[PDB]
């Protein structure tokens, strides 16, 4: 399990906003992008803006981390939920990324349980699944014959694409807009990058440990933002760019398409 | 089949990004105002019109491009074969390509 | 024709350059919420299978 360092050191759990997260659009670390009910042997290759699998560290791919604050949350993966018009069965993680036995489905709806909170993330995609053969079933047999589907894999080690993964952009964390008993007070994660000015006219870029403002004052007119680039993300839509740089971290998928027979 | 792989979207705070025409296949890119954009902290762009937003997708062949994949042609005529088994006279056998 | 067979194609697998005509129209994001609306038609190879 230690031969995607390439993802696991580099790569952080990000989080977008999710499409109708039980309520509504919230902002859930297990944003559902890139739902592929493309091959037929009833699984579908999902991306979470969630990292599970190892933890922050090192160890243990069947631990759980993702995005909680600014920061990560990496413990166990105890209870997963991927499901569709009915309950999923979970094949494998890696990285971003997720592999699950579903039926067919006209949506498709994640979630784990933290233990305080549900906290789920669901999203549209048409899904279905026929197998191959001139029979068109709803659901795999326990018989008949084998012969060439479309399929992912179970594993990891896998280099057969590469997905970009650089930077991320920004944050907003209005956390930090804390007030010096009369000025809105800025601090710092540890040390991080906050960019930052407000409407009124007071420090323009922000690259600094914890400032003050000495202009503005209300919290809802100045930059609370986190450039905190040392680790990359997956390159979701929901992402704002990184108006730097096109930084590396070309990263690569587990999940190839195989020619499995199912 | 495609996937609109697409590439994360600028969000500039207060004025305009005009957006170029990169090569990638079919990129599409159309520069949008008239935002306020929520992300983890309600809003975060303090204007509230010149909040800029761009966006991008191009088209990337899926990974099943690779393997599931239909395929065209062009066809001619060629020249066809056969494994032709002979068990000839007493000869008995020979099974060659031909 | 985007939707009909062959909206992408592309020489080999290899092959970086491609022609994608999929009507990919991209849509304002809704309400200032951070997305990417992609109008799309689903593929020709969809359809055709």
């Amino acid at each position: 399990l230690d031969t995607h360092f390439t993802q696991y050191k580099l790569a952080r759990p990000y989080i977008a906003d999710c499409p109708n997260c039980g309520h509504s659009r919230c902002d859930s670390p297990i944003a559902i992008e890139e739902v592929r009910g493309d091959a037929h042997a009833g699984v579908i290759r999902i991306q979470t803006s969630a990292m599970f699998g190892l933890k922050t560290d090192g160890v243990d791919l069947a631990y759980m981390s993702f995005m909680n604050g600014k920061t990560q949350k990496s413990i166990k993966i105890d209870n997963l939920h991927v499901r569709t018009s009915a309950p999923c069965s979970l094949v494998s993680h890696h990285g971003y990324y997720i592999l699950a036995q579903c039926p067919p489905g006209d949506t498709v709806t994640v979630g784990f349980h933290d233990g305080p909170n549900r906290h789920t993330c669901t999203v549209a995609h048409k899904v279905e699944f026929r197998p191959v053969g001139r029979e068109k079933y709803r659901h795999p047999p326990e018989h008949g014959v084998e012969l060439p589907c479309n399929r992912y894999t179970h594993k990891r080690a896998d280099q057969g694409h590469y997905v970009e993964m650089h930077q991320p952009g920004l944050v907003a964390d209005h956390s930090l807009l804390s007030i010096h008993s009369a000025k809105v007070k800025i601090t710092v994660p540890s040390g991080a990058q906050v960019k930052y000015y407000c409407k009124c006219p007071d420090v323009r870029e922000g690259i600094t440990s914890s400032d003050h403002t000495t202009t503005c004052t209300d919290v809802k007119q100045c930059r609370a933002y986190l450039i905190d680039n040392k680790k990359w993300v997956y390159n979701s839509g929901r992402l704002p760019r990184g108006e730097g740089d096109t930084f590396k971290g070309k990263l690569h998928v587990p999940f190839v398409p195989v020619k499995a027979k199912c | 089949k495609y996937k609109t792989k697409v590439p994360s979207p600028v969000v500039k705070c207060c004025g305009a990004t005009q957006c170029t025409s990169k090569p990638h296949p079919d990129y599409q890119c159309q520069v949008f105002t008239g935002v306020y954009p929520f992300m983890w902290g309600g809003a975060y762009c303090f204007c509230d019109t010149e909040n800029t937003q761009m966006s991008e997708a191009y088209v990337e062949r899926s990974e099943e491009c690779s393997i599931d994949h239909a395929k065209a042609y062009k066809v001619h005529t060629g020249t066809v074969q056969a494994m032709v088994n002979i068990t000839y006279g007493s000869v008995s056998w020979r099974s060659a390509d031909v | 024709k985007a939707g009909s067979f062959g909206d992408l194609q592309s020489r080999t697998s290899t092959s970086n350059d491609l022609y994608a005509n999929t009507n990919l129209k991209l849509q304002r994001p809704q309400a200032g919420i951070v997305h990417t609306p992609f109008t799309q038609a689903p593929s020709g190879f969809e359809r055709w299978k």
